């Protein structure tokens, strides 16, 4: 019920402009995939992830995060969600350092609402859906890119 | 006016829950025993909440459990050939006259909720349990090494 | 996965009132619970019904449906919706008669997307939804009515 | 008004038909079986008279054939000497509480009658059904060895 | 008007007081068949009351033997620990049923005496019976060895 | 050795009506049976309670009651009698509302005064008094009622 993501990325226009990008959402995650419903008022950001199961199909959990400033870059921070419905927890780090070369972390945790068999459909399908955004980051955060 | 759509309420419940006693002095599955002996408990909360003014106790907790027997267990029985008399094994009779007084109770809670404030949890809870009396009888008719009364 | 419900309410005000009540939606579903997200254009009437299940928790299920005027009342009629999530079905008739009588007739079914332990969680938890709805109905539609 | 008076009467006779599959789970007269198996019929069939408009299912030929229990049942017994309790073998105790449930559901089907239309046959037939089932709880204690229970 | 309270009311006690058979065709103490036994024979004549009008049959003495058997069969049991439900020994889920219609009774009873001029006896007579019969089916629970279901 | 009786009745004459009739006991218990000797001050109401035991025949226990008035009605409030004798404590709260909507609950309570087979038929003679007032209570009240 989590997932972990950590890679580097060199932004060809320099240390500015690196700065700029990650500090600003609709930039950097303009070509993310699998972040359904991305939005953002430049204080939180928010969306879902979609979990598939048998017979409901894609289901829809929310995560809404702080965006925080910070001298080399910026983070999100999640907001805690109610526990009616599951939700994700999104965090994320990024610095931006000399020459525009550029650090993300990133870390996911779903929230189960709260027989047996059928858990293990749920939570095999979570995990799913959590490691199939994470392990996209990369490609995602490099789509967002522009050229030299 | 109210004790009466109340009170009567109240005693249809009560009967409802005699009968299933009844039933459960019978032999039966060991499934179907803990089924049926929980329900008596659901029965007991069920009547405290239509006695008790500003008292709840049934939850879609409730309904989610029975709804989850009706699948299982008619995904135990083969599927519906015809109309069903009530009878065959006396478990199977019994659990069928359970599911008439359940239907009475229905009927009692359906009245009640129209001249008082009442949740909709207790009528879907017994609309809920006199589908999964019918549903039972067919698996005591089953575990009996029998089959289905069918009409003409 | 199907649930009906059929019920008749007096109008305090008459046949013409009651005739404009169940034409407009807005008016006629105003008080009526468990229909999460609500809305229309005047064409089309649009929500989500909730079906609980474990971790996941609630999870939505949206229909839509075309308002049709009949010269007795209206008609709700059921759209189509995608196979990639479960959906619901919402149809409706509706008549207003002599003096304000008003009968309808509301049918739901619940269109599942396509292990078998937890298909049993779904269909249980599906129609507890359906029928939670259904049986909320006639007090619903009586909680938008006006008093003479 | 007619749902609670059409609805509540189809119930009843459910309940009847139900309480007929208990007593057919007890050990009985070849003849008696057969005879109670085939009300358990006519009743389905009067149920559904009951609940659909336009609809008759209960003619003469029931009503007659009724009649030729009575005195078919009546003609193997020995005069009655005086008011009968209810009781006796646990089939005749049953087919007693089958009795009472018959009379609770003539007076659902009288009442349904005087606020709807509705032919005769349905009450004429719960009327001699009662009575037959009267004969019947004599005939079970008598086939079990024993006798009726007499009053003071 | 009075023939629907009154009939009815007929009915139930008829009702009942064939549940009482049912009851009787299972084993039992001795003291419990006697007392059910002569209890069969007051339901016989609080009908006839019910339905005679100017005539009379339950008294001060009717009321007084279930008072006596009340605090008999009471002294006779370990004090009520929590809430009890409905069943048991085949025999106490019975009289659980009876505890039941006998309710169901008085409340038809009481309805009667709300649009008819009736002696207090009749619904004072079923007021205690109710209760006898949840004492007798913690008897009987007793007697078969096990003891009464609680809730949880 | 306590019995208890609650019901509601409607007096044909509305609000005002029924409050002065549930704040006067010579009105409520006008028709009142199996209260021998009933009797009232304006301030307490007493009486007597008939216990049939053989051979000593109808043994008299007496009760005497404080009668409160309050916003939706009155009460009877029992008072402590001496250990003497056998005696009943009568107890009773009514209600008054909306269009001369009636509440009304009584309890009463039989104190004995401090041989094993004996008790045995006092304790359960007393018992079946008890009970025969409180069950035939409604109809005592409804006596009292005029027509509207």
């Amino acid at each position: 019920l989590s997932a972990e993501q950590s890679f580097t990325l060199r932004h060809p226009h320099g240390q500015a402009a690196a700065l700029a990008f990650v500090r600003e959402p609709a930039a950097a995650l303009a070509g993310v995939q699998r972040l359904r419903g991305l939005d953002s008022d430049g204080e939180q950001v928010w969306g879902e992830l979609l979990v598939r199961v048998p017979l409901l199909g894609e289901v829809d959990l929310p995560f809404r995060s702080e965006i925080v400033r910070t001298p080399q870059g910026a983070e999100l921070r999640p907001l805690t969600l109610t526990g009616e419905r599951a939700w994700v927890a999104v965090s994320g780090q990024a610095t931006a350092a000399e020459g525009g070369e550029m650090a993300f972390a990133f870390q996911f945790q779903a929230h189960l609402a709260t027989g047996a068999a059928f858990e293990v459909m749920v939570q095999a399908a979570a995990g799913v859906t959590l490691l199939l955004v994470a392990m996209a980051l990369p490609q995602g955060l490099a789509a967002g890119l522009p050229p030299a | 006016m109210g004790d009466d759509a109340r009170i009567a309420a109240i005693g249809d419940v009560d009967e409802l829950n005699s009968q299933i006693g009844v039933l459960l002095a019978e032999p039966l599955p060991d499934d179907v025993r803990a089924a049926l002996s929980a329900i008596q408990h659901d029965l007991f909360d069920l009547g405290g909440e239509l006695c008790i003014p500003g008292h709840a106790a049934i939850t879609e907790d409730h309904l989610l459990r029975l709804a989850l027997w009706l699948v299982h267990y008619n995904g135990q029985l083969p599927p519906l050939e015809e109309f069903i008399l009530p009878g065959g094994a006396r478990g199977a009779a019994l659990a069928h006259v359970c599911r008439t007084v359940c239907r009475r109770a229905e009927r009692s809670i359906k009245a009640l909720g129209a001249s008082e404030p009442l949740n909709i949890a207790p009528a879907a809870y017994v609309n809920l349990l006199s589908d999964l009396l019918f549903v039972l009888a067919r698996v005591l008719n089953r575990a009996a090494g029998g089959a289905d009364v069918l009409w003409d």
